[PDB]
């Protein structure tokens, strides 16, 4: 499966006289062709996607978009990670 | 060649297969850096003939679509002076598309005009 996203329309509305026709080009796109798993080793992302699914009753994709996403949906990627040793025993 | 021989030939040739015509002349005159058009009309008996085996061109675009062909020539006597420039045009209503006098070849003998040989676009 997959899910097309409407992006726009061709440059102008062209007339093609030899074919005796009028044409217009609608422009779609598809997301995340390669991704085929919908799973993550980021435990935090898994936890928050589960929380969003339970709270909200919609699909929740974990690491990145998947091509067959079912709108309405949510995504919970991680963008930045910082680690600190705040103590001898604590991180 | 004598002038009278050419006159007889052209008048006879026109009279074998004549067609009455209403050439409408639209002359552009420069006025303050732009054109002012004065439309005038004339009538001439004329013979129309095929001069070229050309092919029909079609020019379709957002301004419009029109198709012309350069096949038809035309022959007209000395009765009326004709002139076609970049700034002047001569056209008329043939039932099968409007004709347009692209070019005028004046048949002159010893500096005396005796008739025009002509070429047309039949603008569909």
């Amino acid at each position: 499966a997959f899910t097309c996203i409407y992006k726009g329309t061709s440059e102008n509305d062209i007339v093609v006289e030899e074919w005796d026709a009028i044409a217009r080009g609608i422009r779609f796109s598809v997301i995340a062709l390669e991704d085929k798993e919908d799973t993550t080793n980021d435990r935090w992302v898994e936890a928050l996607s589960r929380h969003t699914k339970d709270l909200l009753e919609i699909e929740s994709y974990k690491d990145n978009w998947k091509k067959n996403f079912i709108a309405p949906c949510a995504l919970w990627r991680t963008t930045h990670i910082e680690n600190k040793r705040i103590n001898y025993h604590l991180i | 060649i004598n002038i009278d021989r050419r006159r007889k030939d052209i008048i006879r040739t026109i009279n074998i297969n004549p067609t009455n015509i209403t050439i409408t002349s639209i002359k552009k005159t420069e006025i303050d850096g732009a054109f002012e058009e004065t439309e005038t009309e004339i009538k001439c008996v004329v013979r129309i003939f095929n001069e070229k085996t050309a092919e029909k061109q079609i020019s379709s675009e957002k301004q419009g679509t029109f198709s012309s062909i350069r096949t038809y020539g035309m022959l007209v006597s000395n009765d009326v002076i004709l002139e076609v420039n970049s700034r002047d045009s001569l056209e008329f209503e043939c039932i099968y598309g409007r004709m347009k006098i692209v070019n005028i070849y004046p048949q002159i003998v010893k500096g005396e005009l005796c008739g025009y040989q002509c070429s047309l676009e039949r603008i569909d």
